[PDB]
Protein backbone atom coordinates (compact mmCIF):
# COMPACT_ATOMS: atom_id res chain seq x y z
CA UNK A 1 0.00 0.00 0.00
CA UNK A 2 0.99 3.38 -0.29
CA UNK A 3 1.83 4.74 2.91
CA UNK A 4 1.08 8.49 4.01
CA UNK A 5 3.19 10.37 6.37
CA UNK A 6 2.46 13.85 7.28
CA UNK A 7 4.70 15.75 8.28
CA UNK A 8 4.30 16.41 12.09
CA UNK A 9 1.38 15.37 14.32
CA UNK A 10 0.90 18.99 15.62
CA UNK A 11 1.09 22.35 15.35
CA UNK A 12 0.86 25.57 16.67
CA UNK A 13 0.60 28.87 15.26
CA UNK A 14 -0.52 32.30 16.20
CA UNK A 15 -3.38 33.84 14.31
CA UNK A 16 -2.71 35.80 11.36
CA UNK A 17 0.33 33.63 10.70
CA UNK A 18 1.04 31.72 7.52
CA UNK A 19 0.72 27.82 8.23
CA UNK A 20 1.88 24.62 6.57
CA UNK A 21 0.61 21.52 6.78
CA UNK A 22 2.82 18.51 4.93
CA UNK A 23 2.15 14.80 4.12
CA UNK A 24 4.88 12.62 1.83
CA UNK A 25 3.50 10.07 -0.38
CA UNK A 26 5.85 6.34 -0.56
CA UNK A 27 4.59 6.51 -4.29
CA UNK A 28 4.14 9.12 -6.90
CA UNK A 29 0.42 9.40 -6.55
CA UNK A 30 0.58 12.22 -9.57
CA UNK A 31 -2.24 15.21 -8.33
CA UNK A 32 -4.59 12.42 -6.51
CA UNK A 33 -3.76 14.21 -2.87
CA UNK A 34 -7.03 15.27 -0.49
CA UNK A 35 -7.26 17.19 2.65
CA UNK A 36 -9.32 16.83 5.15
CA UNK A 37 -10.28 18.79 8.41
CA UNK A 38 -11.46 16.80 11.35
CA UNK A 39 -13.22 18.82 14.34
CA UNK A 40 -13.58 17.95 18.13
CA UNK A 41 -17.13 16.77 17.58
CA UNK A 42 -15.33 14.16 15.21
CA UNK A 43 -17.19 15.77 11.95
CA UNK A 44 -15.25 15.65 9.02
CA UNK A 45 -15.18 17.68 5.83
CA UNK A 46 -13.25 17.71 2.89
CA UNK A 47 -11.27 20.84 2.09
CA UNK A 48 -9.06 20.29 -0.92
CA UNK A 49 -9.15 18.09 -3.84
CA UNK A 50 -7.09 16.61 -6.38
CA UNK A 51 -3.97 18.67 -4.70
CA UNK A 52 -4.81 22.06 -5.26
CA UNK A 53 -8.58 22.54 -5.49
CA UNK A 54 -10.93 24.00 -3.04
CA UNK A 55 -14.14 22.63 -2.00
CA UNK A 56 -17.52 24.14 -0.54
CA UNK A 57 -17.48 26.64 1.81
CA UNK A 58 -13.23 26.48 1.39
CA UNK A 59 -11.84 30.18 2.96
CA UNK A 60 -9.54 31.50 -0.09
CA UNK A 61 -7.08 31.57 2.78
CA UNK A 62 -6.31 27.55 1.90
CA UNK A 63 -4.00 26.65 -0.78
CA UNK A 64 -2.63 23.09 -1.39
CA UNK A 65 0.83 21.89 -3.46
CA UNK A 66 2.16 18.63 -4.13
CA UNK A 67 4.92 17.51 -6.34
CA UNK A 68 3.65 13.94 -6.70
CA UNK A 69 5.45 13.06 -3.57
CA UNK A 70 5.49 16.22 -1.28
CA UNK A 71 2.12 17.45 -0.36
CA UNK A 72 1.23 20.75 1.28
CA UNK A 73 -2.24 22.50 2.88
CA UNK A 74 -1.16 26.24 3.18
CA UNK A 75 -3.54 28.70 5.24
CA UNK A 76 -2.09 32.07 4.44
CA UNK A 77 -3.20 33.97 7.29
CA UNK A 78 -4.58 31.63 10.53
CA UNK A 79 -7.99 31.97 11.98
CA UNK A 80 -9.68 31.13 15.25
CA UNK A 81 -11.95 29.18 13.58
CA UNK A 82 -8.98 26.91 11.47
CA UNK A 83 -8.49 24.70 15.02
CA UNK A 84 -8.75 21.18 14.18
CA UNK A 85 -7.07 17.95 12.79
CA UNK A 86 -6.25 17.68 9.46
CA UNK A 87 -5.47 14.75 7.59
CA UNK A 88 -3.90 13.97 3.55
CA UNK A 89 -5.85 11.10 1.66
CA UNK A 90 -4.68 9.49 -1.37
CA UNK A 91 -6.80 8.43 -3.83
CA UNK A 92 -4.60 7.27 -6.51
CA UNK A 93 -7.37 3.66 -6.61
CA UNK A 94 -8.05 0.49 -3.90
CA UNK A 95 -7.13 1.26 -1.26
CA UNK A 96 -7.06 4.82 -0.44
CA UNK A 97 -4.59 5.41 2.44
CA UNK A 98 -4.70 8.20 4.85
CA UNK A 99 -2.33 10.35 6.75
CA UNK A 100 -2.18 10.11 10.36
CA UNK A 101 -3.42 13.96 11.04
CA UNK A 102 -2.02 17.03 11.84
CA UNK A 103 -3.65 18.87 14.96
CA UNK A 104 -3.45 22.47 14.52
CA UNK A 105 -3.60 24.63 17.80
CA UNK A 106 -3.85 28.51 17.99
CA UNK A 107 -0.65 29.65 19.64
CA UNK A 108 -2.38 32.76 22.30
CA UNK A 109 -1.01 35.19 24.27
CA UNK A 110 -0.28 33.89 27.05
CA UNK A 111 -3.13 33.73 30.01
CA UNK A 112 -3.14 32.49 34.24
CA UNK A 113 -5.68 30.17 34.62
CA UNK A 114 -8.64 31.32 37.36
CA UNK A 115 -8.99 28.25 40.12
CA UNK A 116 -11.70 26.95 41.81
CA UNK A 117 -11.75 24.24 44.67
CA UNK A 118 -14.79 22.28 45.43
CA UNK A 119 -15.20 19.91 48.36
CA UNK A 120 -17.23 16.32 47.84
CA UNK A 121 -21.00 17.11 47.32
CA UNK A 122 -22.93 15.83 50.70
CA UNK A 123 -24.40 13.20 48.12
CA UNK A 124 -21.37 12.00 47.51
CA UNK A 125 -20.28 11.54 50.40
CA UNK A 126 -23.41 10.12 51.99
CA UNK A 127 -22.97 7.04 49.63
CA UNK A 128 -19.42 6.44 50.92
CA UNK A 129 -16.79 8.19 48.63
CA UNK A 130 -15.53 11.57 47.99
CA UNK A 131 -13.88 13.34 44.98
CA UNK A 132 -12.13 17.03 45.68
CA UNK A 133 -12.19 18.64 42.14
CA UNK A 134 -9.56 21.72 41.24
CA UNK A 135 -10.62 23.33 38.16
CA UNK A 136 -8.17 25.69 36.61
CA UNK A 137 -10.01 28.18 34.07
CA UNK A 138 -8.93 29.77 30.65
CA UNK A 139 -5.38 29.76 30.97
CA UNK A 140 -2.58 29.57 27.97
CA UNK A 141 -0.42 27.55 27.09
CA UNK A 142 -2.04 24.04 27.88
CA UNK A 143 0.56 22.89 30.31
CA UNK A 144 -0.07 23.47 33.08
CA UNK A 145 0.39 21.09 36.58
CA UNK A 146 -1.70 20.55 39.65
CA UNK A 147 -0.39 19.23 42.82
CA UNK A 148 -2.55 18.29 45.94
CA UNK A 149 -1.76 18.51 49.27
CA UNK A 150 -3.85 16.81 52.10
CA UNK A 151 -3.42 18.12 55.46
CA UNK A 152 0.15 19.37 54.15
CA UNK A 153 1.06 16.27 52.49
CA UNK A 154 1.35 15.83 48.65
CA UNK A 155 -1.22 12.86 46.80
CA UNK A 156 -0.72 11.88 43.86
CA UNK A 157 -2.59 8.86 44.03
CA UNK A 158 -6.52 9.12 42.94
CA UNK A 159 -5.86 12.38 41.07
CA UNK A 160 -7.31 12.48 37.77
CA UNK A 161 -6.39 15.08 35.25
CA UNK A 162 -8.14 16.06 31.89
CA UNK A 163 -8.29 18.97 29.92
CA UNK A 164 -10.88 20.84 26.97
CA UNK A 165 -10.26 21.23 23.78
CA UNK A 166 -8.76 24.65 22.86
CA UNK A 167 -11.53 27.29 22.89
CA UNK A 168 -13.36 27.46 19.18
CA UNK A 169 -13.51 31.49 20.28
CA UNK A 170 -10.78 32.56 22.63
CA UNK A 171 -8.14 29.59 21.93
CA UNK A 172 -7.94 28.78 25.88
CA UNK A 173 -7.46 26.05 28.18
CA UNK A 174 -9.52 24.63 31.16
CA UNK A 175 -8.55 21.71 32.91
CA UNK A 176 -9.87 19.95 36.49
CA UNK A 177 -8.12 17.98 38.56
CA UNK A 178 -10.35 15.18 40.51
CA UNK A 179 -8.88 13.90 43.82
CA UNK A 180 -10.67 10.75 44.23
CA UNK A 181 -10.90 9.35 48.29
CA UNK A 182 -13.59 7.24 50.96
CA UNK A 183 -15.18 9.55 52.89
CA UNK A 184 -13.58 7.58 55.49
CA UNK A 185 -10.12 8.56 54.30
CA UNK A 186 -11.85 12.07 53.51
CA UNK A 187 -12.78 12.54 56.82
CA UNK A 188 -10.06 11.85 58.23
CA UNK A 189 -8.26 14.75 57.58
CA UNK A 190 -9.22 18.51 57.56
CA UNK A 191 -6.61 20.65 54.77
CA UNK A 192 -7.41 19.88 51.00
CA UNK A 193 -4.82 21.87 49.13
CA UNK A 194 -4.70 22.17 45.05
CA UNK A 195 -1.71 24.34 43.44
CA UNK A 196 -1.21 25.52 40.28
CA UNK A 197 2.09 25.82 38.93
CA UNK A 198 1.99 27.66 34.95
CA UNK A 199 4.08 29.52 32.77
CA UNK A 200 2.41 32.86 33.86
CA UNK A 201 3.66 33.26 36.81
CA UNK A 202 6.93 31.68 39.38
CA UNK A 203 4.80 31.20 42.12
CA UNK A 204 1.70 28.41 42.20
CA UNK A 205 -1.84 29.64 42.48
CA UNK A 206 -3.17 27.94 45.59
CA UNK A 207 -7.06 27.05 46.55
CA UNK A 208 -7.78 25.48 49.98
CA UNK A 209 -10.30 24.79 52.12
CA UNK A 210 -10.64 22.67 55.30
CA UNK A 211 -13.07 19.87 55.94
CA UNK A 212 -14.08 22.09 59.39
CA UNK A 213 -15.50 24.22 57.24
CA UNK A 214 -13.46 27.21 58.80
CA UNK B 1 -29.04 18.68 1.32
CA UNK B 2 -26.60 15.42 1.26
CA UNK B 3 -26.67 13.65 4.28
CA UNK B 4 -25.28 10.41 5.79
CA UNK B 5 -26.79 9.55 8.96
CA UNK B 6 -25.23 6.97 11.03
CA UNK B 7 -26.64 4.30 13.71
CA UNK B 8 -25.97 5.01 17.12
CA UNK B 9 -22.95 3.90 19.59
CA UNK B 10 -22.77 -0.25 20.04
CA UNK B 11 -21.03 -1.79 22.70
CA UNK B 12 -20.16 -5.36 21.22
CA UNK B 13 -18.44 -8.68 23.21
CA UNK B 14 -15.18 -9.82 21.87
CA UNK B 15 -15.86 -12.66 19.09
CA UNK B 16 -19.30 -11.17 17.97
CA UNK B 17 -20.23 -9.21 15.35
CA UNK B 18 -21.58 -5.79 14.91
CA UNK B 19 -23.78 -4.35 12.22
CA UNK B 20 -24.03 -0.92 11.79
CA UNK B 21 -25.58 1.40 9.40
CA UNK B 22 -25.96 4.60 6.97
CA UNK B 23 -29.07 6.02 5.79
CA UNK B 24 -28.39 8.41 2.89
CA UNK B 25 -30.94 11.34 2.13
CA UNK B 26 -31.06 14.14 -0.70
CA UNK B 27 -29.22 12.18 -3.57
CA UNK B 28 -30.16 8.83 -5.57
CA UNK B 29 -28.38 6.16 -3.60
CA UNK B 30 -27.84 3.93 -6.26
CA UNK B 31 -25.38 6.14 -8.00
CA UNK B 32 -22.35 6.99 -6.18
CA UNK B 33 -20.59 4.26 -4.40
CA UNK B 34 -20.19 4.75 -0.47
CA UNK B 35 -17.29 3.95 1.35
CA UNK B 36 -16.57 3.16 4.95
CA UNK B 37 -13.35 4.33 6.96
CA UNK B 38 -12.14 3.62 10.81
CA UNK B 39 -10.62 5.63 12.81
CA UNK B 40 -8.73 4.14 16.10
CA UNK B 41 -7.36 6.39 18.72
CA UNK B 42 -4.05 7.96 17.76
CA UNK B 43 -3.99 5.76 15.12
CA UNK B 44 -5.01 7.51 11.69
CA UNK B 45 -7.87 6.81 8.87
CA UNK B 46 -8.13 3.89 7.48
CA UNK B 47 -9.96 2.75 4.32
CA UNK B 48 -12.11 -0.19 5.02
CA UNK B 49 -13.73 -0.62 1.67
CA UNK B 50 -17.02 0.70 -0.51
CA UNK B 51 -20.12 -0.08 -2.30
CA UNK B 52 -22.04 1.10 -5.61
CA UNK B 53 -25.76 0.00 -4.37
CA UNK B 54 -27.05 0.49 -7.55
CA UNK B 55 -25.62 -3.41 -8.61
CA UNK B 56 -24.06 -3.76 -5.01
CA UNK B 57 -20.41 -4.33 -6.45
CA UNK B 58 -17.85 -3.79 -3.81
CA UNK B 59 -14.17 -3.27 -3.20
CA UNK B 60 -12.55 -4.25 -0.07
CA UNK B 61 -9.05 -3.72 1.70
CA UNK B 62 -7.61 -6.57 1.50
CA UNK B 63 -6.90 -6.67 5.41
CA UNK B 64 -11.21 -6.74 5.52
CA UNK B 65 -12.07 -9.29 3.00
CA UNK B 66 -14.53 -11.60 5.32
CA UNK B 67 -14.10 -9.28 8.29
CA UNK B 68 -16.12 -6.55 7.04
CA UNK B 69 -19.26 -6.72 4.99
CA UNK B 70 -20.88 -4.46 3.25
CA UNK B 71 -24.32 -4.13 2.28
CA UNK B 72 -26.78 -1.92 0.85
CA UNK B 73 -30.40 -1.63 0.44
CA UNK B 74 -32.13 0.67 -2.02
CA UNK B 75 -35.75 0.67 -0.80
CA UNK B 76 -34.26 1.88 2.39
CA UNK B 77 -31.39 4.25 1.14
CA UNK B 78 -29.13 2.65 3.51
CA UNK B 79 -25.66 1.15 3.76
CA UNK B 80 -24.61 -1.17 6.11
CA UNK B 81 -21.14 -2.81 7.69
CA UNK B 82 -21.07 -5.94 9.70
CA UNK B 83 -17.91 -6.51 11.30
CA UNK B 84 -17.39 -10.08 12.13
CA UNK B 85 -15.18 -12.08 14.91
CA UNK B 86 -14.38 -8.19 17.26
CA UNK B 87 -11.52 -7.87 19.03
CA UNK B 88 -10.19 -4.88 21.00
CA UNK B 89 -8.50 -3.64 17.55
CA UNK B 90 -12.21 -3.01 16.07
CA UNK B 91 -12.97 -0.15 18.95
CA UNK B 92 -12.99 2.60 17.07
CA UNK B 93 -15.32 5.09 15.08
CA UNK B 94 -16.37 3.84 11.98
CA UNK B 95 -17.44 6.35 8.93
CA UNK B 96 -19.52 5.87 6.46
CA UNK B 97 -18.59 8.42 3.04
CA UNK B 98 -19.90 9.26 -0.48
CA UNK B 99 -17.33 9.91 -3.22
CA UNK B 100 -17.77 11.15 -6.62
CA UNK B 101 -18.21 12.63 -8.97
CA UNK B 102 -15.54 14.50 -9.63
CA UNK B 103 -14.66 15.05 -6.36
CA UNK B 104 -13.14 12.65 -3.33
CA UNK B 105 -15.18 12.41 0.21
CA UNK B 106 -17.08 15.02 -0.27
CA UNK B 107 -19.94 14.07 2.14
CA UNK B 108 -19.35 12.35 5.47
CA UNK B 109 -21.76 10.63 8.17
CA UNK B 110 -21.06 11.62 11.61
CA UNK B 111 -19.43 8.25 12.84
CA UNK B 112 -20.33 5.07 14.34
CA UNK B 113 -18.50 4.55 17.69
CA UNK B 114 -17.67 0.65 18.46
CA UNK B 115 -16.70 -0.48 21.83
CA UNK B 116 -15.33 -4.35 21.81
CA UNK B 117 -15.66 -5.31 25.70
CA UNK B 118 -16.79 -7.93 27.88
CA UNK B 119 -17.43 -5.48 30.46
CA UNK B 120 -21.93 -4.65 30.41
CA UNK B 121 -22.89 -1.26 30.66
CA UNK B 122 -22.91 0.81 33.13
CA UNK B 123 -24.88 4.25 33.84
CA UNK B 124 -22.71 7.08 35.22
CA UNK B 125 -23.02 8.53 38.66
CA UNK B 126 -23.29 12.35 38.54
CA UNK B 127 -22.36 14.44 41.43
CA UNK B 128 -23.00 18.58 41.80
CA UNK B 129 -19.99 20.28 42.02
CA UNK B 130 -21.10 23.37 44.01
CA UNK B 131 -18.38 26.05 45.77
CA UNK B 132 -17.10 25.62 49.48
CA UNK B 133 -19.30 27.00 52.59
CA UNK B 134 -16.39 29.57 53.39
CA UNK B 135 -15.75 30.83 49.30
CA UNK B 136 -15.36 34.19 48.77
CA UNK B 137 -16.10 35.89 46.37
CA UNK B 138 -17.14 37.16 43.36
CA UNK B 139 -19.65 38.36 40.56
CA UNK B 140 -19.30 35.09 38.71
CA UNK B 141 -20.07 31.49 39.86
CA UNK B 142 -18.15 28.62 38.90
CA UNK B 143 -20.55 25.41 39.53
CA UNK B 144 -19.94 22.12 37.81
CA UNK B 145 -20.89 18.22 37.55
CA UNK B 146 -18.26 15.64 38.21
CA UNK B 147 -19.85 12.39 35.84
CA UNK B 148 -18.50 9.19 37.12
CA UNK B 149 -17.70 5.88 36.77
CA UNK B 150 -19.45 5.09 33.51
CA UNK B 151 -18.78 2.22 30.44
CA UNK B 152 -18.68 2.92 27.76
CA UNK B 153 -18.15 5.75 25.96
CA UNK B 154 -19.52 8.35 25.29
CA UNK B 155 -21.19 10.62 27.66
CA UNK B 156 -23.10 14.02 26.39
CA UNK B 157 -23.11 17.07 29.29
CA UNK B 158 -25.32 20.35 28.52
CA UNK B 159 -26.59 22.58 30.51
CA UNK B 160 -30.15 23.74 31.82
CA UNK B 161 -31.14 21.62 28.40
CA UNK B 162 -28.89 23.24 26.00
CA UNK B 163 -30.52 26.99 27.04
CA UNK B 164 -26.81 27.53 28.84
CA UNK B 165 -23.73 27.08 26.45
CA UNK B 166 -21.54 30.26 27.32
CA UNK B 167 -18.89 29.56 30.14
CA UNK B 168 -19.24 25.91 29.93
CA UNK B 169 -16.13 23.68 30.10
CA UNK B 170 -16.35 19.84 29.65
CA UNK B 171 -12.89 18.39 29.97
CA UNK B 172 -12.34 15.54 28.05
CA UNK B 173 -13.59 11.60 29.48
CA UNK B 174 -10.56 9.73 31.17
CA UNK B 175 -10.23 6.19 31.52
CA UNK B 176 -9.35 4.37 34.51
CA UNK B 177 -9.79 1.24 36.07
CA UNK B 178 -12.36 0.01 32.85
CA UNK B 179 -14.73 2.90 33.96
CA UNK B 180 -15.04 6.84 32.32
CA UNK B 181 -15.36 9.84 34.38
CA UNK B 182 -15.12 13.35 33.51
CA UNK B 183 -16.60 16.77 34.65
CA UNK B 184 -18.49 20.07 32.89
CA UNK B 185 -17.85 23.51 34.53
CA UNK B 186 -19.93 26.25 33.78
CA UNK B 187 -19.12 29.96 34.87
CA UNK B 188 -22.44 32.12 35.23
CA UNK B 189 -23.39 35.46 36.71
CA UNK B 190 -24.15 35.66 40.54
CA UNK B 191 -27.10 36.87 40.30
CA UNK B 192 -28.41 33.70 37.63
CA UNK B 193 -27.34 31.18 40.89
CA UNK B 194 -28.98 30.36 42.94
CA UNK B 195 -31.77 32.57 42.04
CA UNK B 196 -32.51 29.84 38.80
CA UNK B 197 -32.91 26.38 38.27
CA UNK B 198 -28.95 25.62 36.86
CA UNK B 199 -29.67 21.57 35.71
CA UNK B 200 -26.86 19.65 33.82
CA UNK B 201 -28.26 16.94 31.78
CA UNK B 202 -25.78 13.65 31.23
CA UNK B 203 -27.01 11.88 28.99
CA UNK B 204 -25.34 8.09 28.21
CA UNK B 205 -26.40 6.49 25.11
CA UNK B 206 -25.34 2.97 25.75
CA UNK B 207 -27.33 2.41 28.94
CA UNK B 208 -29.95 5.00 27.55
CA UNK B 209 -29.99 6.99 30.33
CA UNK B 210 -30.50 10.87 30.22
CA UNK B 211 -29.76 12.12 33.81
CA UNK B 212 -30.45 15.71 35.76
CA UNK B 213 -28.24 16.92 38.32
CA UNK B 214 -29.81 20.30 40.01
CA UNK B 215 -26.94 22.54 41.48
CA UNK B 216 -27.93 24.17 44.59
CA UNK B 217 -26.33 25.93 47.82
CA UNK B 218 -24.75 23.49 50.27
CA UNK B 219 -26.55 22.71 53.57
CA UNK B 220 -25.83 25.23 56.10
C1 LIG C 1 -10.74 15.62 -10.45
O1 LIG C 1 -10.17 14.71 -9.51
C2 LIG C 1 -11.10 14.42 -8.46
O2 LIG C 1 -12.12 13.55 -8.96
C3 LIG C 1 -11.77 12.21 -8.61
C4 LIG C 1 -13.08 11.46 -8.51
O3 LIG C 1 -13.53 11.42 -9.87
C5 LIG C 1 -14.33 10.24 -10.25
O4 LIG C 1 -15.64 10.35 -9.71
C6 LIG C 1 -16.51 9.53 -10.50
C7 LIG C 1 -16.49 8.14 -9.90
O5 LIG C 1 -17.12 8.20 -8.86
C8 LIG C 1 -15.79 9.30 -11.83
O6 LIG C 1 -16.65 9.81 -12.86
C9 LIG C 1 -17.43 8.73 -13.49
O7 LIG C 1 -18.76 8.63 -12.98
C10 LIG C 1 -19.64 9.41 -13.80
C11 LIG C 1 -20.78 8.48 -14.14
O8 LIG C 1 -21.42 8.34 -13.12
C12 LIG C 1 -18.94 9.60 -15.15
O9 LIG C 1 -18.68 11.01 -15.24
C13 LIG C 1 -17.56 8.95 -15.00
O10 LIG C 1 -17.71 7.64 -15.60
C14 LIG C 1 -16.49 6.97 -16.12
O11 LIG C 1 -15.27 7.26 -15.43
C15 LIG C 1 -14.22 7.43 -16.38
C16 LIG C 1 -13.43 8.64 -15.89
O12 LIG C 1 -12.06 8.34 -16.17
C17 LIG C 1 -14.91 7.95 -17.64
O13 LIG C 1 -14.10 7.50 -18.73
C18 LIG C 1 -16.23 7.19 -17.62
O14 LIG C 1 -17.21 8.12 -18.10
C19 LIG C 1 -14.60 10.26 -11.75
O15 LIG C 1 -13.51 9.54 -12.34
C20 LIG C 1 -11.30 12.43 -7.17
O16 LIG C 1 -10.51 11.29 -6.84
C21 LIG C 1 -10.31 13.56 -7.46
O17 LIG C 1 -10.22 14.33 -6.26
Amino acid sequence: DIQMTQTTSSLSASLGDRVTIGCRASQDIGSYLNWYQQKPDGAVRLLIYYTSRLHSGVPSRFSGSGSGTHFSLTISNLEQEDIGTYFCHQDTKPPYTFGSGTKLEIKRADAAPTVSIFPPSSEQLTSGGASVVCFLNNFYPKDINVKWKIDGSERQNGVLNSWTDQDSKDSTYSMSSTLTLTKDEYERHNSYTCEATHKTSTSPIVKSFNRNEC
Amino acid sequence: EVQLQQSGTVLARPGTSVKMSCKASGYSFTNYWMHWVKQRPGQGLEWIGSIYPGNSDTNYKQKFKGKAKLTAVTSASTAYMEVNSLTNEDSAVYYCTRFGNYVPFAYWGQGTLVTVSAATTTAPSVYPLVPGCSDTSGSSVTLGCLVKGYFPEPVTVKWNYGALSSGVRTVSSVLQSGFYSLSSLVTVPSSTWPSQTVICNVAHPASKTELIKRIEPRIP
